[PDB]
């Protein structure tokens, strides 16, 4: 697998770049291409063979490669360029193509906004069924990416966490939610749980304590 | 106008066989290779295989024992079957048309040659063992600290989408924020709706689930 940053921001009319990184087994030897996936829509081939644009792709898109890295460069950024961008490369060892994880590009079009976080503990009614679901609701953030970290008594929790992708709100900011699904015994077996939502380096955290609810 | 369209079941049970068909238009199928790619709910792209215009079918070796890909030139269709599925096969499935010419691209087949120049719409297929299931509705409250209490309802464990949520039969609209659903590892969806309000007012969420012909009203106590 190749590595590209999860997200990037740019300004209208100006230049942004997205770099994809691998090893001398893929990017050093073989050609790299770039796909554009526009929100709630399909894939579009932007670049093939390191530098080439298929017919109909505007020339403000360009590709390049140096060493074990490849780069998609977009000049004169337009709103329509907001998309997820994926690199693709050949692999010497394997037979398949390999892909980067995708870089989500935001073209800044409204004020940046931190997320509001509400964390709900499990209900008594749910605890009566011996199940406990903590609900973390995240709203009003812009740009539309956050990362969610769950903690119990200070330790990071990964299992039985389901987090949605961000989705556009009707006021053009973004929302998401995250669910921690436990049994009632698990829930009672910790002193405190926290939902920690980070957005552009700043983390917003909410906490619930079983002893208090 | 070059065009590719995936079709097949959008909901499949584990251990069954996922079968998709790709129907193409605006080009001569027999003249071009067609690849299958899939994208998991949050993850990256995974190449499945290619039905090359020479008659050779290339498979992702990690999935070869589960994959089948065939070509039907006389119907302008390429097909994919995937057996012994598990929830890990939930993904949006794409067929894609390759170029014709020796670039230095590996995107089409596994090997040096053509790139992908046109993408199908993509078909989201959900793998879940669950049949149609009405939701359980649980009240949500922040009773564990400001002066404006936040309430909600957890619409838990239903299938399939969608549900609709209102509060006080639609009389309460400002402050309501209903969120898109999550698909849990149980194979069922859940979503939450939240209301924030600034002393005898009561709050009831009305959850409707058309597929199971169910409507649930749950009173939420703003203690």
């Amino acid at each position: 697998v190749l590595t590209q940053p999860p997200s990037v921001s740019g300004s209208l009319g100006q230049r942004v770049s997205i770099t994809c990184s691998g090893s001398s087994d893929n990017i050093g030897i073989f050609a790299v291409g770039w796909y554009q996936q526009v929100p709630g829509s399909g894939l579009r081939t932007i670049i093939y063979g390191n530098t080439k644009r298929p017919s109909g792709v505007p020339d403000r898109f360009s590709g390049s490669k140096s060493g074990n890295t490849a780069t998609l460069t977009i000049n004169s950024l337009q709103a329509e360029d907001e998309a997820d961008y994926f690199c693709v490369c050949g692999e010497s060892k394997s037979a398949t193509p390999v892909f980067g994880g995708g870089t989500t590009l935001t073209v800044l079009g409204q004020p940046k906004s931190p997320p509001s976080v509400t964390l709900f503990p499990p209900s008594t009614e749910e605890l009566n069924g011996n199940k406990a679901t903590l609900v973390c609701l995240i709203s009003d953030f812009y740009p539309g990416s956050v990362t969610v970290v769950w903690k119990a008594d200070g330790s990071t929790i990964t299992r039985n966490v389901e987090t949605t992708r961000a989705s556009k709100q009707s006021n053009s900011k973004y929302a998401a939610s995250s669910y921690l699904s436990l049994t009632s015994s698990d829930w009672k077996s910790k002193g405190s749980y926290s939902c920690e939502v980070t957005h552009e380096g700043s983390t917003v955290t909410k906490t619930v304590k079983p002893s208090e609810c | 106008q070059v065009q590719l369209q995936e079709s097949g079941p959008s909901l499949v049970k584990p251990s069954q066989t996922l079968s998709l068909t790709c129907t193409v238009s605006g080009f001569s199928l027999s003249s071009y290779s067609v690849s299958w790619v899939r994208q998991a709910p949050g993850k990256t792209l995974e190449w499945l295989g290619d039905a090359s215009n020479g008659g050779i079918i290339y498979y992702n070796p990690a999935l070869k024992s589960r994959l089948g890909i065939t070509r039907d030139n006389s119907k302008s269709q390429v097909s994919l079957s995937l057996n012994t599925i598990t929830p890990e096969d939930t993904a949006t499935y794409y067929c894609a048309k390759c170029s014709v010419g020796d670039s230095g691209s590996y995107a089409c087949t596994g090997r040096k040659g053509e790139y992908v120049d046109a993408w199908g719409q993509g078909l989201l297929v959900t793998v879940s063992s669950a049949s149609t299931t009405a939701p359980k509705v649980y009240p949500l409250s922040s009773c564990c600290s400001s002066s404006t209490v936040t309430l909600g309802c957890l619409v838990s464990s239903y299938m399939p989408e969608p549900v609709t949520v209102t509060w006080n039969s639609g009389a309460l609209k400002s402050g309501v924020h209903t969120f898109p659903a999550v698909l849990q590892s149980s194979g069922l969806y859940s979503l939450s709706s939240m209301v924030t309000v600034p002393g005898t007012q009561t709050f009831t969420c009305n959850v409707a689930h058309p597929a199971s012909s169910t409507k649930v009203d749950k009173a939420v106590d703003p203690r």
